[PDB]
């Protein structure tokens, strides 16, 4: 029974913060609130009833109203459970060298980068891990 | 604030209150858990403790 609130874009986190506050102060049965970078314009609010949310957002600034229907906890699960490469793994670059296969040579667990020895043609390329998908594993 | 590298808990301190683990500023997204007992989202994510949480964190 998770709801979806249409806000101003870029104010999702701001509004979530105040939603949390009003709900504790006013004792409304709001259980979690979710603001994902990928879900701009929307703050997901988990609540007992729609009325709670209508009472929550009543006179909220930069809030444009509640979207009809609920969203299930099936559909939110991708956003709530976001690598693990090893030196020697072969990968394909998915984002200047798109479609190019390459062996991994240095894995940066800190900067979350990966250093790649292309199969084609001459120098090591380093990429965020985001920009590469594993193809073979050794 | 900042976000713990381990558990994603949001704080201003350089070490996390929940477990004394290092916190970073480079955190993205936000999950506010008002009630852990009654949140199916918090169940799924696996948050025991009420509080604000980042969704992703890096150094
Ligand atoms: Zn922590």
């Amino acid at each position: 029974m998770i709801f979806a609130v249409r806000t101003m874009v870029g104010q999702e986190k701001n509004i979530a913060g105040l939603m949390a506050s009003r709900a504790e102060k006013e004792q409304l049965d709001v259980y979690s609130i979710l603001a994902s970078e990928s879900l701009k314009g929307y703050v997901l609010v988990e609540a007992e009833t729609k009325g709670d949310v209508e009472e929550l957002i009543k006179g909220m600034p930069r809030v444009r109203g509640i979207v009809p229907g609920t969203i299930a906890i099936e559909e939110i699960e991708p956003l709530l459970t976001p690598e693990n490469i090893e030196k020697g793994d072969v990968v394909e670059i998915i984002a200047p060298f798109k479609g190019e296969r390459a062996k991994v040579i240095r894995v940066d667990k800190h900067k979350e980068e990966v250093t790649l020895e292309l199969e084609n043609a001459p120098i090591p390329i380093t990429l965020p891990v985001e920009g590469v998908k594993i193809v073979s594993k050794h | 604030p900042r976000a713990c590298l381990k558990c994603k808990y949001l704080t201003n301190d350089e070490i996390c209150p929940i477990c004394h683990s290092p916190t970073s500023e480079n955190w993205i997204g936000l999950l506010i858990v008002i009630n852990p007992e009654k949140s199916e989202i918090a169940k799924k994510a696996g948050i025991d403790i009420k509080g604000k949480y980042a969704l992703s964190v890096k150094e």
